[PDB]
């Protein structure tokens, strides 16, 4: 009915605003990247400290891990993304070809491509293998707050402040839906559900929305947290019981019953706008980051 | 970039 999450430790070391926290598909780490240009590995259980991960010439946006746990790769305002062997912390390649800041990236479930989302108002398919760019979509008339794979990897789905999600087929880089909203707030983050059947789209008017994108039909809208200002991630919660979670601008974390669109728990303890909050692969843990009057990531274990 | 506001 209701989860219980419980704050278990508060993972401190970067020295500015906390962008995005990811766990590593096999459960055992924590990635966070931060303004201050690293990259921080945790572990998920203990929240220990595990190493830095430095190259970025300016601050990090986001960061995303391959199927394998064995890559991370990293979107930064230096125009780059990086390729890591995390076992060394060692660059593997750097991706360049983005002309403005680099926002969101996220490897296919294959693992053999990497999609990102840029400034420059373009999504980018890039091959992991070469480092070299596949693809350069002209996506969006704004910045691209997010970019994510389905289930298989044959779908991309984008959002921008230009107001539009849009779902990308992988292969061709073709658009085959734009979905709309007359009112046209500008869209902060989107991913693909579980099962690939539905999008969880965020815009700034303190609004989620979950659509089945093929429909082009809005199904459910979760509100009462605060998102007017920043490209805040949401997730699905699926290892218990079936949850929306996202950060907010009033420095709590929001749960809300993915059904009933009640809200069913908020979690309280961080001391800046949570911008990043990520599920565990099979445990009920949350992880949480914040801005820059905190710098802290949090981790947070239910029972349900 | 995410860390400040850009939007509209």
């Amino acid at each position: 009915v209701k989860p219980n999450y419980a704050l278990k430790f508060t993972l401190a070391g970067h020295t500015k605003a906390v962008s995005s926290v990811k766990f590593s598909p096999n459960g055992e780490w924590l990635a966070s990247s931060s303004a201050d240009k690293l990259i921080k590995i945790w572990g998920a259980y203990d929240g220990k400290f595990e190493k830095t991960i430095s190259g970025h010439k300016l601050g990090i946006s986001d960061v995303a891990w391959s199927s394998d746990s064995n890559l991370l790769v990293s979107a930064s305002d230096d125009k780059t993304l990086k390729i890591w062997d995390v076992s060394s912390g060692k660059c593997l390649k750097t991706l360049k070809g983005h002309s403005n800041y680099v926002f969101c990236c996220n490897f296919n479930p294959q693992s053999n491509l990497i999609v990102s989302g840029s400034f420059d108002e373009s999504v980018r398919i890039w091959d992991v293998k070469t480092g070299k760019c596949l693809k350069t979509l002209p996506a969006h008339s704004d910045p691209v707050s997010a970019v994510h794979f389905n289930r298989d990897g044959s779908l991309i789905v984008s959002s921008s402040y230009d107001g539009l999600c849009r779902i990308w087929d992988t292969a061709s880089g073709q658009c085959l839906k734009t979905l709309i909203d007359d009112d046209n707030p500008p869209v902060s983050f989107v991913k693909f559900s579980p099962n690939g059947k539905y999008i969880l789209a965020a815009t700034l008017d303190n609004t989620l929305k979950l659509w089945d994108y093929s429909k082009g039909k809005c199904l459910k809208t979760y509100t009462g947290h605060k998102n007017e200002k920043y490209c805040i991630f949401a997730n699905f919660s699926v290892t218990g019981g079936k949850w929306i979670v996202s950060g907010s601008e009033d420095n709590l974390v929001y749960i809300w019953n993915l059904q009933t669109k009640e809200i069913v728990q908020k979690l309280q303890g961080h001391t800046d706008v949570v911008i990043s909050t990520a599920c565990h692969p099979t445990e009920n843990i949350i992880a949480s980051a914040a801005l820059e009057n905190d710098k802290t990531i949090k981790l947070w274990k239910s029972d349900c | 970039a995410r860390t400040k506001q850009t939007a509209r």
